[PDB]
DNA sequence: GGCAGTACTAGTAAAGTACTTGAGCTT
RNA sequence: CAUAAAGACCAGGC
DNA sequence: AAGCTCAAGTACTTAAGCCTGGTCATTACTAGTACTGCC
């Protein structure tokens, strides 16, 4: 599922440009892998590299769930500032749960 | 006590040794011709005054990208509210503990 | 002496100079008021601040 | 710090070994000047930390080393040329 | 003897924890253990 | 911002009437009086004033709260005799006694200087 | 102090009154009771609102 | 006039609990 | 009637 | 040998309530394209 834009409003910066939630830019990778993947299932490639991109495809799907799993590197998605996952979302106080419920 | 020398040092060291590590890559990648070699182009200034400006800036102590393994809560802003608030700020020891 | 009446108050209340601070803190920053103002992007709900 | 430390770091840092001809960089040694601004022109001015604050400048000073720099040919003759102020 | 008392015992008591800080067990005694000194502490090395 | 400007005190604005006047069913024979705009300095006076008069019962006076000026005086007199007239006499007898004071004072002005 | 020194002045016992005015060594332990005080005051709360 | 190099601009990395797990001892 | 983002850390208040 | 329970070992978790200010940076590297200079 891609959740709608309600949900992952973008930013408004003074009208010259606009920002993107932590989602979108998730979704991008999640976009970019998943074509990358279709177009090596066209051609078939060496068959491992299919392992590999299901394992990064693997690394960014269960990523933008859970980004606190540990023994796994933390998604970065600039600024040195890790992704804010849905759980992360759900979960501690000011989330949505106890914080705007 | 860690005050401004050891601290300012313990800083400088790993950037310097950024920017000797960038010597060395722009040094080999204009080596690996053979033609010649020139030392103004291969030293970037942004490095240490970028890096001291930013981790006397922010407060954040350490390397920017490694900011998560740095220590934070040195430099504040100095508070001007009154002279015996200036003199106290100035003067004060903080406990690592968390 | 009271100050209302002019009569003398009873007890001797203790006076004397002393050296006195204002404080940083003052009510007129402190007062908010709240009326279906500005409301936060994301949750629909009030800002904050 | 400045007058110790910085001089031990730049110092003890290990000469640049490169390299068939070889490339040698060793620091000399370390020298600040008092704080002085750059400007767009490129104009260096003093000053005052009064105008840094004024002008959200940083009050800073350029910091200069001598470098000498060798290469080996092989042709018995390694060539050094030093450079100050850099 | 000391007892852990206020919040910390009241953590014991709400998490129902294993180990407390400081387990005790009162006993009483039936006969004359209970007046006279000697048999109490004859219980007293019976039980420790 | 909320500073009200230095005259709550003593001017009047429209409506509010000087002073306002509501008989009290607690009691036959007593009346109570509502001066807008005063303070202790008036009251004071008057509550003094009026527990002299042998008729009248009770004589008392509050501001109901500092921070706005307002006089509260229940006066409770004897039977066949109105409070409004034992305020009234009060008050003539107090204007009574600063005139005679003024005099008295101006007298004693001009006698301590070459006297 | 001395080391070795139980006594009731070693020790922290204060003998002066507020009005009088504590000594230096009496000030600096009444001090370190007090700080049990505060650190109490301010860890207390968070357990006591869990 | 054509080719090469350099620079600039736009994509892009304490304690305490439960739970599990491995071993150790028996029908 | 709309725009000033969000987040981060720090200082402080009860 | 199967299976049984019981021991240590290991991973993983949450940590007060509300409120007020400020500073700060949203990235720095690599690749590609365009422009200028030299042959």
């Amino acid at each position: 599922p891609v959740p709608p834009l309600s949900v992952r409003p973008a930013v408004v910066m003074q009208g010259s440009a606009r920002n993107q939630d932590d989602l979108t830019h998730k979704l991008a990778d999640i976009v970019k892998i998943n074509n990358q993947l279709r177009r090596n299932e066209q051609n078939g490639a060496a068959a491992h590299v299919i392992a590999e991109d299901v394992k990064l495809l693997q690394f960014h799907v269960a990523t933008m769930v859970d980004n606190e799993l540990p023994g796994l590197p933390r998604a970065m998605q600039k600024s040195g500032r890790p992704l804010k996952s849905l759980k992360q979302r759900l979960k501690g106080k000011e989330g949505r749960v106890r914080g705007n419920l | 006590l860690d005050l401004a020398g050891p601290l300012l040092a313990f800083l400088f060291r790993g950037m310097f040794k950024n920017l000797l590590k960038e010597v060395r890559i722009y040094a080999q990648k204009f080596i690996d011709r053979g033609k010649d070699f020139n030392l103004e182009l291969a030293i970037k200034t942004r490095i240490i005054s970028d890096g001291l400006k930013y981790s006397l800036a922010t407060g954040n102590w350490g390397d920017q990208k490694k900011a998560h393994q740095a220590r934070a809560g040195v430099s504040q802003v100095l508070n001007r509210l009154t002279f015996a608030s200036t003199l106290s700020h100035l003067r004060r020891l903080n406990s690592p503990i968390g | 002496y009271n100050g209302f009446t002019g009569r003398k108050i009873t007890s001797q209340i203790f006076i004397g100079p002393t050296y006195y601070q204002r404080l940083k803190h003052m009510v007129d920053d402190k007062i908010h008021s709240r009326a279906r103002g500005p409301i936060q992007i994301l949750n629909r709900q009030p800002m904050e601040g | 710090f400045i007058q110790m430390s910085v001089q031990r770091i730049v110092e003890d840092a290990p000469p640049i070994d490169l390299q068939p001809p070889r490339y040698l960089l060793k620091f000399e040694q370390i020298y600040l000047s008092k704080p002085t601004h750059w400007e767009r022109d490129g104009a260096p001015s003093p000053m005052m930390p009064n105008e840094a604050r004024l002008r959200n400048l940083t009050y800073s000073a350029p910091l200069y080393v001598d470098i000498t720099k060798t290469v080996i040919k092989e042709g018995e003759e390694q060539l050094q040329t030093q450079h100050q102020k850099t | 003897k000391n007892v852990t008392l206020g919040v910390p015992r009241l953590k014991e008591l709400i998490n129902i924890s294993k180990k407390p800080k400081t387990p005790s067990l009162t006993v009483f005694l039936l006969g004359q253990s209970a007046r006279d000194a000697e048999r109490a502490k004859d219980i007293l090395c019976r039980l420790e | 911002m909320n500073a009200p400007p230095a005259f709550e005190s003593f001017l009047l604005f429209e409506g509010e009437k000087k002073i306002t006047i509501n008989k009290d069913t607690k009691v036959p024979n007593a009346c109570l009086f509502t001066i807008n705009k005063e303070d202790h300095t008036l009251g004071n006076i008057i509550k003094s004033q009026l527990l002299k008069d042998p008729q009248v019962l009770f004589a008392g006076y509050k501001v109901p709260h500092p921070l706005e000026h307002k006089i509260i005086i229940r006066v409770q007199t004897t039977p066949d005799y109105s409070p409004q007239e034992a305020f009234t006499n009060a008050i003539t007898d107090l204007i009574s006694e600063l005139s005679l004071l003024e005099e008295r004072f101006r007298v004693a002005i001009k006698d301590k200087q070459e006297g | 102090f001395i080391k070795d020194d139980y006594g009731p002045e070693s020790r922290g016992f204060v003998e002066n009154s507020y009005l009088a005015g504590l000594t230096p060594t009496e000030f600096f332990f009444h001090a370190m009771g007090g700080r049990e005080g505060l650190i109490d005051t301010a860890v207390k709360t968070a357990e006591t609102g869990y």
